[PDB]
């Protein structure tokens, strides 16, 4: 008909209309969030110390100044190396230095070996064979309960029937002596 | 300068050592002296006698005189079980922190400080800062609405 | 055309339309369905049944052999089907009465007997499950097993003797399927008369010693008795309260806001105390055995609340003004209301009480406006906008309903009605505009196959206009991709997507040009070819370890839901008490390291702080609501996964981590998301992601034991010490780090010492809360060389947050331990010290603005118990390199007692008077004062508070001759007056008072002439003040020993040959202030005509006597002493204001924002050439905002 | 039916959508005004304000930065000075080696902490907790399968007791109508 695509034009206007309202509500909100009255402290923090020029400057100058003192770091044990001699005392605590990062290193390789890797490897595979078996242990104790309870049931469905028994043939005895009481 | 400073050592969690367990002592939390205590009971509908029963039978399974008296004074149920849960939480608060535990916090230490201010009734009271508005009508709908349900 | 612009509060509720009240049954939603729909064809598999049911009525009518047991066995099958077609057929021969006998003879034990052997017991197990199908049944089939007898029935077999234990678990699921009805629940609470209730019987069973799981269903109806009860009693005082207020003790309305929290903390801990657990499933403490399957207790939590009006009396509650004026009533119902809307079952029994639900918003929405109305709403009252979340997502529920019902409808007919459709779709698009009402749609369709509506909607019109447009665009079919595209995007719960991942995923391959499900399709593509179980980890953490190049990127956009589903089936749930922990939350963890997560998540979190540090800096600040949401999302869930790794690695005995990428990655993190927000308080979602980031950094301080603290070597590479220097040397990185680096190793840190407690701490709990604190200082003192520079980087800033932060830090890590403490007040002392000198000598010391920020700091800092201890043992002059620390206090006096005139010395004179009140107060020690007995001393708590013999004399000359000069300002002079009655409450203090008093004879006479020439009615605090001094010496004369009579305090007094007419200005200049005010003149006159009295009670010229004896004290305890034996905890009810000072934001207007900032104009690019060649940085800078504004993933 | 008033609404729709897309690009430019503008340029950073506490950084890492500098260049001029001396070069070639281990000791020290052994040691160490919680409910299990043992045990008692019960009334009734029917 006419006006069924009239209206059906008129829906996909209403979605535009829709979409666009949810572009300018965004925009708004973007808006808020520019325009915000915001505190006078967090202002104050925000053209302080995270104003982009200082903050990079403070960068550039940290940068320098640790490349400067590690490059004095190379220098002064340079120097502390052109004046070594075997009995120096910087002599002997820099061989001593030498000969404990040669442990420390020999140490860290052995931490960090295929051999104790395969150990540890073979620790997690024995961990979770003990689990695997812990939960083998499970279906056992599982089915243990079930057959509990499925005795359990059968016993007391015994003890019914036993005194089913026991009743009937008391109260048969029970009448029987007293009606065989009445004669003498 | 700068004192030397040590620490003794005891605010590890519990059952750290972890020796081995009784036979038969995982069913000692499920007596019923145990079990009242988890629920609690409430003295309006349990009766006289049986409210007094149950507390006796509370009561020897504590071993703190203290808690021992001051079990179930609520008549409501789960106020009983609210008041006991508050005892232990606030036992517990300080109990399980410190070296095998995460250090206290700034969080944290707000929080069971705000719980050490309470008083039982686990509740402190807050003023009045604000009201909203009074629209009679809403109060009006809301009672009308609350009487015919109570009705019918 | 339907409205653009959205009123939220506009629409409102009607009655359910597709979905089934939560409360009713399943005979109940039968039944009604076969009513109101008429007769369908559904009759069909009725009758059969029916007539079946019916036939097995009419054959064992009396018999009750081992065939009536086999139609037992069958009968549980046919009530649901076949006696709702009988009763709504109203073919009644009572079908339901002759049920409910067939199940008492079932439950008798003397009928079991009379059986054959394996089936005299299985009558009784099929009685059970014929109560539990019968309560099932409403009212109706309830009320008939009451009247027959049913609770003192089922409490036979729970009572006879040699009775199988899972025959006693079986009539505990008939008796709660019995008093999950109301009606059952009001039988058994109040049993008949002359009888013991159903809940005495209980008491009485549960008094013998039962089998575990017995007990264990006895503890389950009892907590669901106790329920009732308490909803119950809410409804008694609420019916009180209507009843009141239509025509009230805050006792009864504290005891209705605890009632409410029960409510609360009851109905969370339900699913693991109120149900009853399979008869295989034992209450281990991790679930091992039984059956997976539980029946959750909500559809009978809701009959409760519903038989009770609960949501009326919330309403209630809400408007009526004394009750709702209570903020403990708003939040306690809020809780209640707020848990119940988080599910499906909850959100569909608001839709039930309608009616109520719509007043209850009212209620609820007149809070949120009066909030902002009257309040600022940031850290007063707390805004989470609840009544436009509730009032979104019940409107959403309800578009889901009619959304579900157009589909019932054109599958039953076909599609006349289109338009309804589409207007339902608008109006849940519109929804989805504000974040608030975008998270409740994003909610609300992850709730049990609500996705499915939309998704079934599409591929109907899949098929209709080839997808979106064939020859016309098939407007719903848009609206449907753009609201799954919105609840794909903004649900963080991603449990909807395990069933319908498939489907969609379909979709976005059934269309390939929509621009929107080809994005949903980016977003779903972890889903593909998965599972959501713990198996399937190892390849979600492989797709977020392949593609995380792709972060902040429309591309890489599915990661964040390969972090959603990984958060959801890696991550238990916050853990409620009650609860038996499921074991498959460890194998989670497990496969989670198994297939390296350690790595990618530390990776996740590396290259997110990487992609957000430019737009941080930029001021971009996550600006589109949506790539904020799925930022804040990532790192939610990443800092979840990380979290529960790192707790459940590091509680597995004492485990030590130490990967350092962690914390260097969080104190970044941190900084970036959680440390500056523009309105100056933290949101929800940042909150819980700071309070990730503490978690995970405390997780190194865990595994710290006596064999890793003996010696510093296995201290300072300790995983503690290496989380602290990670910490610490990442605050002094960048000024943009500074407050960040502050603001998180103040939430590391403990509060301080003591705790306000209502009882008593028991010693072992008081010594835990010391040893805590003398670890962290154990592990702070090896930081020390960090913690000294941060304190003197930060200590003489003006940027009001980082003041206030070094402030708050400098309290909470001086109160840890004496190492620490003397190490921050060392630094703090030498910082001032170097201030006062290398700018003097050969003359006095210049005092700057400098010197100014540093003596504020000093000063409040010393108003705190271990600071003050912590100058006082550096003043003493006990030196262990301390003498520069009493030369600078002495200097300090100096400038107090000469303050010459100027703006800066007449602020640092207020400053260093601070520090001297807080230096002679008492109440400020570690061995808080206390006359009960067993503690310390009184004249030995004073040696350990108060400055020592030769300190305590300057600081009262200083004090004295401070008044003396008329120079001083009024808040010092209020200050120093203030500190004279301090010093005036002990032997002690008051004899050096006097004893100064001595020397300089006209202080106070001094001072009372400056009282009487600048008097005002503002001014009138000081003349307060000091009338009090006076009548502080002269009390005792009509605690301390010693004080003067009046008659030498008027010779003091005595300078001016007209004194007493001085102290007749003050009287008739007081009379004159205005006679029309407030209290002020008549208590003051009060005092000083009692002052004039005992001036003409004795004549005035009289020296100061000298007889008297100095009360001397003992050796002051060494810093380490006292913090060992400090006050750890008193008696008050009420918070210490300095603790309390601790809680609100670093973010003040102007309270500690300084008028005078000293921003030092610093020209940057001559420090360039200056310094080594550097880039021209005009050139950095604009590198960064020309092209790159957008936020996420930008140029840098 | 018409066509006319629907087709009017519709086009009043289109002018409406064109009235918010015209908002929305006002909204759109604002805020990249609101966003993009901020930029200093050499007028402003060389009159910037910086904080007393950032400034004191600056004047800091400026003197240190000289002192550290003043200290390379002196070193440097001494490591020309020194001359060729076999023991100097034994310590220029050990603390090469000192150097490259003090490197690769952190660089192995990340491998420990960060690759496969910490993994394995945080699997072993999970799957030890995992089993040892799995065994410590199963102990629990295995206390409530004792409950349901002792009431197997007592249910047989209670089977024995009534069948001695029932066999001894059963044996009596036997006798007692065996002689009460030739006496009574």
């Amino acid at each position: 008909q006419q006006q069924q695509e009239s209206a059906r034009r008129e829906n996909i206007l209403v979605m535009r209309l829709a979409t666009k309202e949810q572009e300018m509500q965004e925009c708004t909100t973007q808006i808020q969030y520019l325009k915000q009255v915001q505190q006078p402290s967090v202002a104050q923090l925000r053209s302080t110390m995270v104003d982009p020029a200082i903050n990079l400057f403070f960068l550039k100058m940290k940068g320098e100044l640790e490349q400067t003192k590690d490059k004095l770091e190379q220098a002064q044990n340079e120097l502390s190396a052109w004046k070594f001699t075997p009995d120096s005392q910087t002599g002997k605590k820099l061989m001593a230095k030498c000969r404990m990062l040669i442990q420390e290193n020999q140490e860290l390789g052995r931490q960090l070996s295929q051999g104790r890797i395969a150990q540890l490897e073979a620790e997690l595979a024995l961990q979770k064979k003990y689990s695997e078996e812990l939960k083998s242990s499970q279906d056992e104790l599982n089915d243990f309960i079930i057959q509990l309870d499925e005795e359990v049931e059968g016993m007391q469905s015994t003890i019914l029937v036993l005194q089913q028994q026991l009743k009937e043939t008391r109260q048969q005895l029970a009448q029987y002596q007293q009606q065989q009481s009445q004669a003498s | 300068p700068l004192d030397v400073i040590d620490v003794d050592w005891s605010g590890l969690m519990p059952k750290h050592p972890k020796e081995p367990r009784e036979p038969g002592a995982a069913l000692l939390k499920f007596t019923p002296g145990a079990v009242m205590l988890r629920v609690g009971i409430s003295k309006k509908l349990a009766g006289s006698e049986l409210f007094a029963k149950v507390k006796e039978t509370c009561q020897r399974l504590l071993e703190k005189p203290k808690d021992a008296d001051n079990l179930f004074e609520h008549e409501l149920g789960a106020l009983n079980m609210a008041a006991l849960l508050r005892k232990e939480e606030r036992a517990s608060l300080l109990s399980n922190l410190g070296p095998c535990c995460k250090a206290l916090c700034f969080r944290r230490d707000s929080a069971i400080r705000k719980q050490l201010v309470k008083n039982e009734k686990g509740t402190i009271k807050q003023a009045y800062t604000s009201a909203p508005m009074v629209d009679n009508e809403l109060l009006r709908l809301s009672l009308r609405l609350f009487k015919r349900k109570t009705t019918c | 055309v339907p409205p653009m612009t959205y009123d939220p509060y506009d629409r409102e509720l009607v009655p359910l339309l597709y979905f089934s009240c939560p409360y009713k049954t399943t005979f109940e939603i039968e039944i009604s369905r076969m009513k109101d729909q008429g007769p369908d064809k559904e009759n069909s598999g009725a009758i059969e049944a029916s007539v079946k049911l019916t036939e097995l009525l009419d054959l064992y009518r009396e018999d009750r052999g081992a065939k009536w047991v086999t139609a037992l066995e069958e009968i549980p099958s046919l009530i649901i089907k076949g006696l709702s077609y009988l009763q709504l057929k109203n073919t009644k021969q009572d079908s339901l009465g002759q049920l409910v006998d067939w199940t008492m003879q079932a439950l008798n034990l003397q009928v079991a007997l009379r059986q054959p052997i394996a089936l005299n017991v299985r009558q009784l197990k099929a009685g059970t499950k014929l109560v539990s199908s019968l309560a099932e049944c409403g009212a109706q089939g309830v009320t008939g097993l009451l009247q027959a007898g049913v609770i003192s029935g089922l409490f036979e077999l729970l009572f006879a003797d040699h009775v199988s234990s899972s025959l006693k678990l079986n009539a505990f699921k008939a008796l709660d399927s019995v008093i999950s009805m109301t009606e059952g629940m009001e039988a058994f609470l109040r049993g008949r008369q002359n009888e013991k209730s159903g809940y005495q019987k209980l008491l009485e069973l549960i008094l013998l010693d039962q089998t575990v799981r017995v007990v264990t269903a006895g503890s389950a109806i009892l907590q669901k008795c106790h329920f009732y009860e308490v909803l119950s009693e809410i409804k008694r005082l609420g019916d009180h309260l209507a009843e009141k207020t239509s025509s009230i003790s805050e006792g009864e309305i504290e005891r209705l806001i605890n009632l409410l929290e029960e409510v609360f903390h009851l109905m969370e801990t339900a699913p693991h105390t109120m149900i009853q657990q399979p008869v295989k499933s034992f209450p281990t403490m991790a679930r091992i055995t039984g059956p997976p399957e539980r029946d959750d207790p909500y559809p009978v939590l809701f009959r409760y609340l519903h038989s009770h009006h609960f949501l009326e009396l919330v309403t209630l509650l809400l408007s009526i003004p004394v009750t709702s004026a209570h903020p403990g009533v708003l939040q306690a119902t809020k809780d209640v209301l707020k848990f119940l809307a988080q599910s499906q079952k909850g959100l569909l029994f608001f839709m039930s009480e309608y009616e109520a639900t719509n007043l209850l918003i009212r209620a609820l929405c007149h809070f949120y406006d009066q909030d902002e109305e009257e309040g600022l709403q940031s850290d007063g009252v707390i805004d989470d906008a609840f009544a436009l979340w509730l009032q979104d997502s019940t409107q959403t529920l309800q578009c889901i309903t009619e959304l579900f019902s157009h589909f019932q409808r054109c599958t039953a007919s076909e599609e006349t009605d289109h338009s309804d459709l589409l207007g339902t779709l608008h109006n849940l698009y519109l929804i989805t505009f504000n974040p608030v009402g975008r998270s409740a749609v994003g909610h609300v369709f992850s709730l049990e196959k609500n996705l499915q509506s939309l998704i079934t909607l599409m591929e109907y019109y899949s098929k209709e206009a080839l997808g979106d447009s064939k020859s016309k665009k098939s407007v719903a079919y848009n609206y449907a991709c753009i609201l799954i595209l919105v609840v794909v995007q903004s649900s963080s719960d991603v449990q909807m997507l395990e069933q319908h991942a498939a489907s969609l995923l379909k979709l976005c391959k059934a269309d390939e040009n929509n621009a929107k499900l080809q994005e949903l399709g980016k977003w779903l593509e972890p889903l593909k070819n998965l599972r959501f179980e713990i198996n399937c980890i190892p390849n979600l953490i492989e797709y977020v370890k392949q593609n995380i190049d792709n972060l902040m990127t429309p591309e890489g956009v599915g990661l964040t839901t390969a972090l959603r589903v990984l958060c959801n089936v890696a991550c238990p749930p916050p853990p409620v008490e009650g609860q038996q922990k499921d074991l498959k939350w460890n194998l989670a963890v497990i496969q989670l390291f198994s297939a390296e997560g350690m790595d990618t998540f530390i990776r996740v979190l590396q290259k997110l702080n990487s992609i957000l540090t430019q737009p941080w800096r930029l001021h971009v600040n996550m600006g589109t609501t949506l790539h904020r949401v799925t930022t804040i999302s990532m790192a939610r869930c990443t800092l979840t996964l990380l979290k529960t790794m790192l707790t459940e690695l590091l509680r597995g005995g004492s485990f030590e981590f130490k990967d350092m990428r962690v914390p260097s990655a969080l104190v970044t993190l941190h900084m970036l998301l959680c440390s500056i927000p523009l309105s100056g308080r933290l949101d929800s979602d940042e909150q819980k992601i700071q309070n990730d980031i503490i978690d995970i950094l405390l997780t190194f301080t865990q595994g710290v034991n006596e064999k890793l603290t003996i010696s510093e070597e296995t201290l300072a590479n300790n995983t503690w010490s290496l989380m602290l220097k990670e910490v610490l040397s990442s605050i002094l990185k960048v000024p943009e780090g500074f407050f960040s680096g502050l603001i998180l190793l103040s939430e590391l840190l403990p509060l301080p010492l003591p705790m306000q407690t209502t009882q008593v701490i028991e010693p072992h709990d008081i010594s835990v809360a010391l040893n805590t604190r003398k670890l962290w200082s154990m592990h702070l003192h090896v930081q020390a060389k960090l913690l000294q520079e941060i304190v003197r980087s930060f200590s003489g800033t003006t940027c009001q947050p980082i003041q206030h932060m070094l402030r708050r830090i400098c309290v909470q890590l001086c109160d840890l331990a004496s190492p620490t403490a003397l190490l921050i007040m060392r630094t703090v002392l030498d910082l001032i010290v170097e201030d006062l000198q290398s700018t003097s000598e050969d003359k006095e010391k210049q005092y700057t603005s400098q010197t100014t920020r540093l003596l504020a700091l000093l000063d409040a800092l010393a108003s705190h118990k271990a600071c003050k201890l912590a100058i006082l043992h550096l003043i003493n002059g006990t030196i262990k390199g301390d003498e520069r620390y009493a030369e600078i206090f002495q200097d300090l006096l100096a400038l107090v007692r000469s303050p010459g005139d100027s703006v800066i010395r007449q602020q640092c004179v207020e400053y260093v008077t601070s520090i001297l009140q807080s230096l002679c107060d008492q109440d400020i020690a570690l061995i808080l004062p206390s006359s009960s007995e067993g503690s310390i001393s009184e004249l030995e708590q004073l040696s350990n508070s108060l400055p020592n013999k030769e300190l305590m004399t300057s600081i009262c000359d200083c004090l004295l001759a401070t008044l003396a000069n008329s120079e001083s300002s009024y808040n010092c002079l209020l200050t120093c007056v203030r500190t004279m009655m301090f010093l005036a409450e002990h032997d002690y203090g008051l004899f050096h008072l006097k004893s100064s008093l001595r020397k300089n004879s006209s202080a106070l006479h001094s001072l009372l002439k400056r009282v009487v020439s600048t008097f005002s009615k503002d001014t009138g605090e000081l003349a307060s003040s000091f009338l009090e001094f006076m009548r502080q010496i002269l009390n005792s004369d009509t605690s301390r020993t010693m004080s003067i009579n009046a008659a030498e305090l008027k010779q003091l007094l005595q300078s001016k040959e007209e004194s007493p007419e001085n102290l007749f200005l003050e009287l008739e200049k007081l009379v004159l202030e205005h006679s029309k005010d407030d209290d002020n003149l008549d208590s003051l006159l009060d005092s000083v005509v009692g002052l004039k009295q005992m001036l003409e009670s004795s004549g005035d010229p009289l020296p100061l006597s000298d007889q008297d004896v100095e009360p001397v004290l003992s050796a002051p305890e060494s810093l380490q002493n006292l913090f060992n034996n400090r006050t750890a905890y008193v008696l008050a009810d009420v918070m210490d204001d300095q603790l309390k000072s601790m809680w609100f934001t670093p973010f003040q207007a102007e309270e500690i924002d300084t008028d005078l900032d000293l921003v030092k104009v610093d020209l940057i690019e001559l420090s360039e050439k200056c310094c080594s060649d550097f880039d021209l940085h005009s050139e950095l800078e604009r590198s960064f905002l020309s092209e790159p504004s957008s936020p996420g993933r930008t140029k840098t």
